[PDB]
RNA sequence: GGUCUUGUAGCUCAGUCGGUAGAGCAACGGUCUGAAGAACCGUGUGUCGGCAGUUCGAUUCUGCCCGAGACCA
RNA sequence: CUACCCUUGGUUGUGUGCUGUUCUAAUUGGUAACUGUUAUCCAGUUUCAAGACAGUGUUAGGUGGGCAGUUUGACUGGGG
RNA sequence: GGACUGUUUAACUAAAACACAACUCUAUGCCAAACCGUAAGGUGAUGUAUAUGGGGUGACACCUGCCCAGUGCUGGAAGGU
RNA sequence: UGGACCUAAGCUGAGGCUGAAAAGCGUAGGCGAUGGACAACAGGUUAAUAUUCCUGUACUUACAGUUAGACUGAUGGAGUG
RNA sequence: AUGAGCAGGUUGAAGGUUGAGUAACAUCAACUGGAGGACCGAACCGACUCUCGUUGAAACGAUAGCGGAUGACUUGUGAUU
RNA sequence: CCUGAGUAGCUCGGAAAACGUUAUUUUGAGUGAAUCUGCCCAGACCAUUGGGUAAGCCUAAAUACUAAUUAGUGACCGAUA
């Protein structure tokens, strides 16, 4: 059960602080974002220290986001799709994306990228924002036949 | 076309009739091709487990089913040469031996207006709206047959691909998507818009009139002997046996256990397609 | 088994009385929620998990 | 786990600033037609289903016993 | 005018129950791809048709001899 | 009456019973209906409504007439609970 | 010839999915002739044998060295089988 | 699932066949060919009918037909419920 | 300040309890504290008061008989036993 919206709001009265509702198995309690920390004595030890990291959370986290909206706006997201001059034959799902982003050298989880399934030719380009106050932008080069 | 079936016998008759099967059915003289062969295991109606699950099924030679490819994505860009129509010991339909020029051979249906042949392209492009052809139904407008589609992801053609058979196409939803197919036996189905299809009624359009006549063609097509409810065992049946055999009751007769099936809306509804339903010939999804 | 895979508990076999009284048993299976689980060093693999035990889990930061 | 309800003539019905009975048909009499179906009017039927509250005149405004009606454990 | 008793119509809403929806970040899936592995039963990630409707776990039901434990009274100038 | 040729009560019952046949009614848009085990899965079957299962008779031929008060089904709009 | 080999029906079975205890399904594999494939046909022999032992006729993978000879070739593809 | 008998005589079909013919038709004949839950009849099987036994040679068989005997025929082996 | 935390109370149906489930405990499911006059119990629960501080337990001894060994015993049998 988590108890910290850490640095992040998800649109609700769950905020940058130690205090977040029950949601269930949604973008409430499977983002990594609301850090779950020690619930069986959470009284005045963990809370005021957690709340410290929180802040520090928060300020590394501004930090981290503009490197790695400097990093995916270097370092970007490629693909390639066959095509028979103006012959839509496509395919796409999350999985690939997922498996570029482990590849990076991070494990990053199925919550950065996620997409439906698009049926295109030639070339197009499709971006996923990832931050709250620093968002990045993708840059998904394909490359058609 | 039929052919006639003179018995020739001292007893007995027989108007029996059996479509030709060398006009439309290549190599008569069957003698297995080894190109696409496939050894096929069977229960006589049982199941992996062991015991059987249909009754009135078995006593059948043995069949070679060809290996046929629904998807019709295995390779594209490349128009396949149909090198022969080959029985199927296992449908209705006829199967098609296409070869794709890239050095790679399978088995599709083949409807009716192409034949042996015919030049016939597999992808997902707006290319021609031909038999044994396949495209999204996004480029084949309102009023036009459709057969052998799928209604799942890579699930395999499956719904509506038997000798004519049918899908008219009436347009697309309110919300773009889901276009509406109105298939075989008079049923309805919101199908996607994104999905493949193999437009014409698959071939031979006579496969409707036919007279089995003996036993053997009878039990050899999966059909065996149906037992009538009048003069069974009084055990297991709770009609037969006993002087002065009673009429049958049990209004809407049940099948021989607990569940009834005359009439009821016995539909599954926990499927992965079952919200692009529309009509099934009772009632709404 | 139908005991989920995070608790090979026994369901518990106990008595089922109806108008008769009668002494005709009834199994009380274990919950079964295939809800997703987070695991470490790669894989994120899933299992099945029971609402009793999930009530400790999650107040333990189960997640 | 059953709480929803109307009865008024031979059948059928409703009840205004709570004030007030009724055909139609079968059919009693009459009318139409050298003859007449069909049809047309007037004879007729009611503790307003029965019991108890309501108020300027409750059977009408209300509640109750005997059958009713449309997603039921 | 100051308060109470009612009364019938209704905006913003609520004490009362009615539901419908945008998304997947859950769940169903003899849906599939990658991988294990060149593993039919398979597992991890996934998207996909729905979508927290519903399923699951529990309770609660019903249709339902298909089957059980069984019941299938007695007196009766033999018994029904 | 059964179409016929045929099959079941090996060891007193072989047929007007049963059985191919045709007439056919019913369920199923697939993960099918039906079904094996509880469960995976699987036959059905990867068959796709022109396929399978179940109902009734019965070849070849006329049709199957009259009728829903209720039940089973389909369709209906408003409930008590 | 069965196996040394191969599978059909079918089974075991690392796992694994699924199931109170027990195990079901079932993969990697391998087992499983009633079959397929690799390689002996007649005469003679004893009180008990024959294509098997011998005679004559002879096969197979050809084995290690060896000369000679020569681009052989499965882990991959196709055909007979 | 893997392998087995149908000797012999037979229906001798459908498919098509060639010319004649005819304004074009129409119409005529015949044979390649071998189809059957095909025929008579042996291998092989059946107890359908009558007799025997009714404590037989028989815990099911003997005889006479008939029937399948070129398929709803007659089987061996291994295995599945 | 510590003396056990989905833990003690209950609770949708059962069981261990004399009790076939009414005090205690119970979960397959929903829940839920105290750091001790609090909390559990006082056959609903409590006031004085009284029972105890559980939610981890270690523990040969009283709870079996010979599973290999030892020893003797016999209103035990008498080959239908």
């Amino acid at each position: 059960m988590k108890v910290i919206l850490k640095q992040d709001v998800s649109n609700l009265g769950k905020r940058f602080d130690v205090v977040d509702v029950k949601d269930g198995y949604a973008i409430h309690f499977l983002f990594p974002k609301k850090l779950a920390a020690p619930l069986t004595k959470k009284s005045l030890q963990d809370r005021d220290l957690f709340l410290k990291k929180q802040q520090e959370h928060y300020e590394i986290n501004k930090a981290l986001s503009h490197k790695l909206k400097e990093v995916i706006e270097q370092t970007e997201l490629h693909f390639s799709l066959k095509e028979h001059n103006g012959r839509p034959y496509g395919s796409i799902i999350t999985k690939q994306i997922i498996n570029q982003a482990h590849t990076k050298g991070m494990a990053l989880q199925k919550f950065m990228f996620k997409d439906n399934v698009r049926l295109g030719f030639g070339d197009h380009e499709i971006t996923l924002h990832i931050f709250e106050d620093t968002t990045a932008v993708l840059k998904v080069k394909v490359t058609p036949d | 076309p039929i052919k006639k079936i003179i018995s020739r016998s001292n007893s007995g008759i027989h108007h029996s009739t059996v479509i030709d099967y060398k006009k439309l059915l290549t190599t008569n003289k069957n003698k297995p091709e080894k190109s696409l062969l496939v050894t096929l295991k069977k229960h006589g109606g049982r199941n992996n487990q062991g015991k059987i699950t249909v009754r009135h099924q078995g006593g059948r030679n043995k069949r070679k089913y060809r290996i046929i490819d629904f998807k019709r994505t295995h390779y594209d860009n490349i128009e396949a040469t149909v090198k022969s129509i080959e029985y199927d010991p296992n449908r209705s339909c006829f199967v098609s031996l296409i070869t794709y020029a890239n050095g790679a051979k399978s088995y599709i249906i083949s409807p009716d207006g192409i034949k042996v042949g015919d030049k016939i392209l597999a992808s997902e492009h707006p290319i021609d709206i031909k038999p044994g052809f396949s495209m999204p139904l996004a480029f084949i407008p309102e009023g036009t047959q459709v057969h052998n589609i799928e209604l799942h992801p890579k699930g395999g053609g499956q719904i509506a691909r038997s000798a004519g058979s049918y899908a008219r196409i009436l347009g697309q939803d309110e919300t773009g998507k889901y276009v509406i197919l109105q298939l075989l036996s008079g049923e309805t189905r919101k199908f996607l818009k994104e999905c493949r299809a193999t437009v014409g009624v698959v071939s031979n359009l006579d496969h409707n009139l036919v007279v089995i006549g003996k036993a053997g063609r009878n039990r050899h097509r999966g059909i065996r002997p149906t037992v009538r409810g009048s003069a069974m065992n009084p055990n297991d049946h709770p009609h037969g046996g006993g002087e002065g055999r009673s009429p049958v009751g049990r209004d809407a007769p049940r099948t021989p256990w607990g569940k009834r099936h005359m009439g009821v809306k016995t539909r599954n509804m926990k499927k992965a397609s079952t919200n692009l339903i529309i009509r099934n010939r009772k009632g709404e999804q | 088994a139908k005991k989920d895979q995070l608790t090979l508990r026994g369901p518990l076999y106990g008595n089922n009385r109806s108008h008769s009284k009668t002494i005709t048993r009834r199994k009380w299976n274990v919950n079964l929620q295939p809800c997703k689980v987070k695991t470490a060093d790669g894989k994120t693999t899933r299992i099945l998990v029971s609402t009793r035990t999930l009530r400790t889990l999650k107040k333990h930061n189960r997640l």
